[PDB]
């Protein structure tokens, strides 16, 4: 399946999935052909300008026919249905006919796209991102969360509606089990999240892996918070169903594979990444990760200076003691 | 293999035994090994696997030693087949098997240094550091006699070489032969069968048939004693014994017993540092013209073409290199083909390719040599027919100098140092910043530290620091942005760490431009700059490594001086029979090589044993895979030589200081006015990721000057972005993410709106429109509107245009009926961000301009710098107008919410007391007393803990209250269970509150309550739980009797509530109550003793059952509170050793900088003192050594001493007889069954103690055997003192002898038990000494006494006999006393020292 450009008025670099490519000024850039039909999509834009924010929109195309148009008085590239069949498939072969259309790659050894977006669907992305109107769901850098919203009209379909996760909430903590809900999250991973809200394992992965990727292609802060805390919230439940974990370990090394080394600082959160591999209740269940992490990132996680220039809270109160010694 | 026969017979060596059983160090030497050991991980958090388990298992040593040294002698004894070696050339050893050896490591380097193996030549040497070596030695040549006359032509030659592939080549047949000689052969067999193992170099295994591998622990014990052997063979039997000296006597380090023998061979002098032998030739014209000969038959020169391949330093200029006369270069190579020819191609492989001879002479002026890593040049100052790096060279006889030694640094450590750096460009990553400063300060630490003045002269190494620098910063600045900037402010580079810079040290002329040199600040009263001014150059540079490192020859002289100064007052502290004291040295602490400090460390009792250490060090290049580039210096033995603290303050200051460092940063967008330093294995090594770093210093890196050419506007900002910074452009799309920018113009409109419409009558505004406004008006960056239009009751007369601060503004020229208001936001940078010049400029344009349409000519443009948190405006004024304008701006700049968001959003990206007695109802919460225990370390450690009643604080700082819980031990991943336990108890008490009663903050003493106290408190969102930074002192709330007595009473759960403020604010205030009561609970913590003397010490002002403290006077509370006032100092000036300073408080700062030493009878008060005994026993300490079945440890039970220190004193020494009966089926085991008060005298030093006392009368006197007496003193001692030994001869010489002296020490807090057995030399000495007060009296010596097993039981009760008269303390009755008195005894009760009669 195809996406036309009607045009590539400005100098951009274009990222469909995992991959990427430069637009010159009027090069005669007119689409992308030949994607695979079943997965959900990605194809976002920074200019080359500097002025943008990282942008794109999500989309399946089996929803529609879908086409990019540079619109000057917005001064953006925007996706738009052609709801016109025949006129849309007018359009290629023009541009496939006189080329001038690139071909999506056939796949690598990895199978990359499917496994990070192996649980993602766009009508789940479509609740998240909420424009109506629109069979694809448009992103950007500077896009707030609902639950930051709300913490604190805009346009709705200018915030992420993620599902609101909070550690120190009435949600998550029940009343009269205080320290055990807290230090083992099990009832709020088991009781509120999959079994109430998710109904599935698998959309609490596609949320976690459609906000990873929201946080690595836009850097969009919402989006690597609830990228993490849907980690974190794993990793710090004693009890989590087998199938999750196995699963888990997968998903997170691909993700951070995936990840270019100019967007990690920016993504990783520290203190999450050290809790969940070397002390969470899971540590033992992200072999994988724990070991591209450590190759990818060491100084994240402590690896190696000397001294240049040159407590107790975790312990018990002494009052006294008996003690023998030298001196 | 029979020169060292002859040798090792010449000097009669004693060869070292097997371990024995009961080795007298053998704990010692363990322990040693096994911290080597450890080191290796003291510095990483997080170890993998290998690293991980090697760990377990020395710490399975260390927990039982006694069963390691089992464990390890039967390995020596028997094991002879070992696992492979794996290689990388780094040798990885198995752990288990490296305890072993390392064991064996320090055995045989502390024994052969106690047997005198290893003559003063073999280096390196415990003795001294490398460059001291160098230093040593140059002198030594100096001082040779006659050394430098070539008055009969006499010359002098330097031979230097390498002994080629020493250990490469180790026979095991011959070594083994060879260790038998010097060790038991069961270690022999050890040795050589472990270097008899498999070599697996990762694919490959290979046995190791033969060679040395150097990864073995004591492999360095086998190089320099297979190293002796070579020496033997160069010198010869007779020449090594000159120099080594007689065994009874030996030779100093290149030191003779008479010139005679100095002069009696060719060789003056020899060294060798480890695998490099320097030999010192002398020669008259005719010994040195008839080697040549000899030389010249085998190996004649028919063309002179000699000179062609004769090594040279060509690091020296060709005048001061070595100069090629045909005859001096015969005689250099004529040494050669001597000295080579001694030494078997067997035993090493030595080459004139790795050689170089220098020769002395009439017609060669300079001496030349290579010593570790430096190039040394000797001139004599007569043949002196170029200031750098030079050592005077002073001979001793004359005490003139009479040479000069020139330094470089080796071209083979410069090219190591080029490495180090371009290394650090070259490691892999993706390397955050502050790494690659670090990376690159540690090489120049490095370097300085070591090689010092030798820099100076070396001017290649110069060169490459520069370069170095330069690469350093580049590597940074390409990070920042793909294009290299116009300029760049070294504040980001040269910014120490603490305040967010990387923190590089210097080594180049950096020169700091004045325009970063600007700040400025923002006041009530209004915006004022720091611009400035002129210097001199070096007020405008950066400060650099070069003159902060002492120089060697400084920090030698001075130890000279220095150790000397100790050597004197270590005479005469001896001579008044007194020790010698810290502070008689104070003031030469941080002097000397080894500093003075190493005398008095704690540990200097066992680092007595640690001998190798310094050849250890150097050795673990082939054990470890990354090592300290500090391995030449050791701190535990030489101390701390170089400190450079002071060049991080000289860098601040030369920047500007603090204010003007963080001008160049984001810091006044966080919105803080102070600064106080909270960016965020106990210790931090922590670096700032890039992210951080560059957001910090944003305003400084991406604006016009330091990048140009790419200036863009971000969207949905008035931000402008200078070139394509990496992470910076998203960092801020973050932080005004939702539309920010726009938001916060929006909300500042509002509240300028709102104060308006409450003035419309007092300022006569008829009324005031909110413009609506194009979205993106607020980043038009261009042209603008109004925003809030203006109108008139009837008119107003209104100044030209003024600034909102400027003050005489006359109204009259001018009048109008409408008014507005423009408000801008700016973001700015370091270059611009001028928010008063801004909005002129804008101003001025914007109404002269024809886009720009605002209704009238009158306005008010506002405006608001988003990035520095400043804010200005001007235009036209009309009357209280700009005073209402100056008060809203000033309030909405605080209070303003949106603001409020950016300035969160913006610490949040950096990864960033008065009040307390107000209105609002707020708590302390104190849970350092919740949970609380008493421990009992075994000698070997697996360390039990019991759980004693503890407490929740909860106090009203306001009002004084106290809430207490009593945490009963029925309650108890223990001491975090306390932390929720806590929490609880405190929503509870909350709960119970009504909400007028809550309190609307509860502040938490310690950190790790927060989030406890949050998860409980989520029912009260309205409630804050806040930390603090203050160091409170409510956990010395314990030691307060009345609440120490309810709480440990208690036999459950309780709340008891009390007025910790006794009823003050009375009298007094609120903010007082703390103040005092801080200061009463301070000095507690301070000295549990100390200060309740101070409250029991006046009986008649007394407490009553209502309150904590006495019912006390208000001036004498003047008084009380001032006493304590410098306690808290003193404890201060005690243990930071500051006698007087500025007044500044101490609460809340540890330290700060001197140094100046500006500016220039009723009393039985104790009775008291010893009321307050009992706190002693709270810690006790009982010296401990290994345990021997048949030596035999004696056990004491706790009520006996209990009473004993119950009835001690504070300042006079007490004593007792003790009676063991040793246990049933227990030969061994001896008990104290009972202690026997006797009439005795007691002074501080000494005593005088009555005779043996007859039981014989008194019942039940029956089976019992004496062992002793047991005695307390105020001074701790490892030995028993001349007064004990006296003591101890006077009854125990006949008949018994043999009964023990056990020896307490009694500090404030602890007291600390010895016990010792007397030697009959001791026994003799005594005897021939009575009337003994002092510690040390002439002829006194410590060895008498030996230790004797000790231990201390709960399991047993013992019985006291006091005197039947019931009197034993004769202080104050010393005539009634007679120490050869007959006296009788009873079953009874003892008397405290001050019981009413004594």
């Amino acid at each position: 399946n195809t996406v036309p450009f009607t045009s590539a008025p400005i100098e951009v670099t274009i990222g469909i999935d995992q991959y990427s490519f430069n637009v010159k000024e009027n090069q005669p850039f007119h689409g992308i052909k030949d994607i695979p039909i079943g997965h959900v999509h990605v194809i976002h834009f920074q200019h080359a300008d500097n002025s943008s924010m990282r942008y794109g929109y999500w989309f399946d195309c089996r929803m529609g026919n879908f086409y990019i148009q540079y619109d000057p008085k917005d001064g953006l590239y925007k996706m738009m249905e052609e709801r016109d069949g025949a006129k849309f498939e007018n359009i290629v072969h023009n541009f496939k006919e006189r080329q001038m259309m690139v071909s999506y790659p056939k796949i690598d050894e990895d199978d990359t796209w499917y496994n990070l977006t192996e649980f993602v669907q766009m009508d789940k992305i479509r609740k998240i991102v909420r424009k109506d109107e629109n069979q694809f769901s448009y992103v950007d850098s500077s896009m707030t969360t609902v639950q930051e919203n709300e913490l604190l009209e805009d346009d709705p379909a200018h915030s992420l509606n993620y599902t609101v996760i909070n550690f120190k909430s009435r949600e998550a903590i029940r009343p009269g089990h205080e320290m055990e809900d807290f230090l083992d999250k099990s009832y709020y991973l088991n009781t509120v999240m999959l079994q109430g809200i998710f109904k599935n394992s698998s959309n609490y992965f596609g949320e976690l892996q459609f906000a990873f990727l929201n946080a690595m292609f836009f850097g969009n802060y919402g989006s690597s918070l609830q990228w993490h805390a849907m980690i974190e919230l794993i990793c710090s439940s004693a009890t989590v169903p087998k199938h999750m974990l196995d699963k888990l370990d997968e998903i997170l090394y691909y993700q951070i594979k995936t990840l270019p080394e100019q967007y990690s600082d920016i993504l990783l959160n520290e203190r999450v990444w050290n809790i969940c591999l070397y002390s969470s209740f899971q540590k033992n269940s992200l072999h994988n990760t724990e070991k591209i992490m450590e190759n990818k990132y060491p100084e994240l996680l402590g690896k190696d200076d000397a001294l240049i220039y040159g407590d107790d809270e975790h312990n018990p109160t002494i009052v006294g003691g008996l003690y023998y010694q030298r001196p | 293999s029979g020169v060292m026969v002859e040798w090792l017979e010449s000097r009669s060596f004693s060869p070292i035994p097997f371990p024995p059983l009961t080795y007298k160090n053998d704990t010692k030497i363990l322990v040693l090994a096994l911290e080597d050991l450890k080191d290796v991980y003291a510095s990483k958090v997080r170890l993998n696997a290998s690293e991980r388990e090697e760990l377990a298992l020395i710490e399975e040593a260390y927990d039982n030693p006694h069963d390691t040294l089992n464990r390890i002698k039967k390995y020596l004894l028997t094991q002879r087949v070992f696992k492979p070696v794996d290689i990388t050339p780094v040798y990885s050893v198995d752990p288990l098997e490296k305890i072993t050896d390392a064991y064996l490591d320090q055995y045989l380097w502390y024994e052969a240094d106690q047997r005198k193996l290893f003559p003063n030549w073999i280096k390196p040497s415990d003795s001294e550091i490398p460059p001291l070596l160098v230093y040593k030695w140059t002198q030594g040549i100096n001082n040779l006699s006659e050394i430098w006359d070539v008055s009969r032509g006499q010359s002098a030659v330097l031979l230097e070489t390498t002994l080629g592939e020493m250990a490469e080549k180790i026979d095991f047949t011959l070594l083994n032969r060879l260790l038998r000689l010097i060790v038991d052969p069961n270690i022999a067999d050890y040795i050589t069968a472990k270097n008899n193992v498999v070599i697996n170099f990762k694919d490959m295994s290979h046995v190791n048939k033969y060679g040395l591998i150097r990864g073995l622990k004591f492999a360095s014990f086998i190089f320099q004693y297979y190293g002796l052997v070579i020496d033997l063979l160069l010198l010869g039997q007779e020449r090594a014994t000159d120099l080594a000296g007689p065994a009874n006597n030996p030779n100093e380090f290149m030191q003779f017993k008479s010139k005679e023998v100095e002069k009696a061979h060719p060789i003056r002098l020899y060294t060798r540092y480890l695998d490099r032998i320097y030999m010192l030739f002398h020669f008259e014209e005719d010994e040195g013209e008839e080697l040549t000969d000899e030389y010249l038959a085998e190996n004649p020169d028919p063309n002179f073409e000699n000179s062609i391949g004769y090594n040279n330093r060509k690091c020296w200029p060709k005048d001061s290199r070595m100069r090629l006369i045909r005859q001096d270069v015969n005689l250099g190579r004529a040494v050669f083909w001597e000295i080579q020819s001694r030494v078997p191609t067997s035993l090493t492989s030595i080459k004139w390719e790795n050689a170089f001879v220098s020769v002395y002479s009439k017609n060669n002026p300079n001496l030349l040599f290579s010593m570790c890593g430096f190039e040394v040049r000797i001139l004599p100052r007569q043949r002196m027919e170029n200031d750098e790096g030079v050592w005077d060279l002073v001979d001793e006889r004359t005490k003139q100098r009479t040479a000069k030694a020139y330094l470089k640094v080796s071209e083979e450590e410069i090219k190591k140092f080029d490495s180090r750096i371009r290394g650090i460009l070259m490691a892999s990553g993706s390397t955050t910043f502050t790494k690659v400063a670090a990376k690159w300060n540690t090489s120049l630490i490095s370097l300085f530290t070591y090689f010092r003045e030798a820099i100076v002269a070396t001017e290649p190494l110069l060169d490459i620091l520069v370069k170095g620098e330069t690469r350093i910063q580049n590597r940074v600045k390409l990070g920042l942005n793909s294009k290299m900037p116009t300029r760049f402010p070294p504040a980001v580079f040269y910014t120490p760490k603490e305040l967010g810079g990387l923190g590089m040290i210097s080594a180049s002329h950096i020169l700091i431009p004045a325009s970063d040199l600007s700040w400025s600040k923002q006041t009530d009263t209004g915006i004022t700059h720091f611009r400035a001014g002129m210097t001199h150059e070096d007020e405008k540079l950066i400060p650099t490594i070069f003159r902060y490192i002492t120089t060697w020859e400084n920090e030698f002289l001075d130890s000279q001086r220095v150790w000397a100064e100790y050597a004197t007052k270590r005479q005469e502290a001896i001579q008044q029979n007194r020790r010698l004291a810290f502070e008689e040295l104070e003031g030469s602490w941080d002097r000397g090589i080894p500093r003075i400090s190493t005398l008095f460390q704690r540990d200097r009792h066992t680092l007595a044993y640690d001998r190798g250490h310094r050849i250890r060090r150097e050795f673990k290049q082939y054990s470890l895979e990354r090592n300290s580039p500090f391995w030449w210096t050791n701190s535990h033995h030489d101390g701390k030589l170089w400190n450079l603290n002071a060049y991080r303050t000289d860098v601040i200051q030369a920047l500007g200081g603090i204010e003007t460092i963080l001008e160049h940063t984001l810091f006044k967008g966080t919105g803080f006015n102070s600064w106080e330093g909270l960016f965020w294995q106990r210790t931090g090594l922590s670096q700032i990721p890039n992210r951080r770093f560059t957001l910090w210093w944003s305003p400084t890196i991406n604006r016009a000057n330091v990048y140009v050419g790419f200036l863009v506007q971000l969207d949905l900002t008035g931000i402008f972005l200078h070139g394509k910074i990496p992470t910076l452009k998203i960092s801020l799309i973050q932080i005004f993410r939702a539309h920010l920018w726009q938001k916060i113009h929006e909300s500042i409109v509002f509240d300028i709106c709102q104060i308006l419409d409450g003035e419309l009558d007092v300022l006569q505004i008829e009324s005031v429109t909110k413009e609506t406004v194009h979205p993106r008006k607020s980043y038009k960056m261009n042209s603008s509107a109004a925003d809030i239009t203006m109108e008139s009751v009837h008119e107003w007369e209104v100044s030209k245009p003024s600034l909102l601060h400027e003050t005489n503004d006359s109204f009259k020229g001018l009048i109008t009926n409408k008014m507005w208001f423009d408000v801008q936001l700016r973001y700015g940078d370091y270059d611009s961000h001028d928010i008063s010049r801004y909005v002129r400029a804008k101003f001025l344009d914007y109404t002269t301009d024809n886009v720009s349409m605002y209704p009238s000519p009158t306005g008010v443009m506002i405006g608001i710098d988003l990035a520095y948190n400043m804010y200005d405006a001007y235009g036209n004024w009309f009357n209280g107008l700009k005073p209402l304008i100056q008060n809203s701006m000033r309030t909405i700049m605080k209070a303003n919410p949106a603001l409020y968001v950016l300035r969160e959003r913006i610490r949040k990206g950096l990864q960033i007391y008065a009040e307390l007695f107000n209105n609002d109802i707020k708590l302390f919460v104190d849970d350092t007393n919740v949970y609380r225990v008493t421990v009992h370390k075994t000698f070997e450690g697996n360390v039990a803990t019991k759980a004693i009643n503890g407490c929740i604080f909860t106090l009203n700082p306001k009002t004084g209250h106290l809430f207490l819980k009593i945490i009963h031990t029925s309650v108890w991943r223990l001491s975090q269970l306390a932390k929720w336990k806590t929490a609880e108890e405190v929503s509870a008490l909350v709960r119970s509150l009504p909400k007028e009663e809550q309190p609307k903050q509860i502040i938490v003493t310690r950190k790790a309550m927060l989030d406890p106290l949050e998860v409980h408190m989520l029912d009260f969102p309205n409630i804050a739980i806040r930390p603090t930074e203050n160091r409170l002192p409510f956990s010395a709330a314990m030691s307060i009797d009345k609440l120490s007595d309810v709480v440990m009473k208690a036999t459950e759960p309780q709340m008891v509530l009390f007025n910790i403020y006794d009823d003050w604010l009375d009298r007094l205030s609120s903010y007082t109550a703390f103040s005092r009561l801080t200061l009463l609970l301070r000095a507690l913590k301070t000295n549990e003793e100390s200060a309740k003397m101070i409250l029991l010490s006046d009986p008649t002002i007394t407490i009553k059952s209502y309150h904590l403290w006495p019912s006390f006077t208000d001036e004498q509370w003047i008084t009380i509170e001032s006493q304590m006032r410098d306690l808290i100092l003193t404890e201060y000036g005690r243990k930071y050793n500051v006698n007087i300073s500025a007044l500044t408080q101490t609460e809340i700062k540890d330290i700060i900088l001197g140094q100046n030493i500006k500016a220039p009878n009723e009393w039985r008060k104790s009775a008291i003192a010893n009321t307050l005994l009992y706190l002693r026993l709270k810690n006790i300490y009982v010296s401990a050594d290994d345990f021997v079945e048949e030596q035999n440890v004696y056990v004491l039970p706790k009520n006996l001493l209990k009473k004993f220190i119950e009835i001690s004193d504070v300042k006079i020494q007490v004593a007792a007889f003790i009676y063991g009966m040793s246990a049933k089926d227990h030969p061994k085991v001896k008990e104290i069954k009972t202690v026997v008060l006797v009439p005795q005298l007691g002074h501080v030093g000494s005593v005088q103690i009555s005779n043996i006392p007859d039981i014989g009368d008194l019942p039940d006197t029956e089976g019992l055997e004496l062992l002793g007496w047991i005695h307390t003193q105020t001074e701790e001692l490892k030995f028993m003192a001349a007064s004990e030994v006296a003591t101890h001869s006077k009854l125990f010489a006949d008949k018994k002898r043999d009964c023990i002296d056990i020896s307490i020490f009694s500090t404030p807090g602890s007291v600390s038990l010895s016990a010792y057995n007397l030697t009959d030399e001791g026994y003799q000495w005594g005897e021939e000494n009575k009337d003994i007060m002092n510690v040390l009296s002439e002829g006194f010596e410590p060895t008498f006494s030996t230790h004797a097993q000790l231990l201390l039981s709960d399991r047993i009760t013992g019985n006291f006999i006091i005197p039947s008269g019931n009197v034993w303390n004769y202080t104050f009755m010393g005539t009634a006393f007679n120490q050869e008195g007959d006296y009788n005894f009873k079953y009874g009760i003892p008397l405290e020292f001050y019981n009413e009669m004594h």
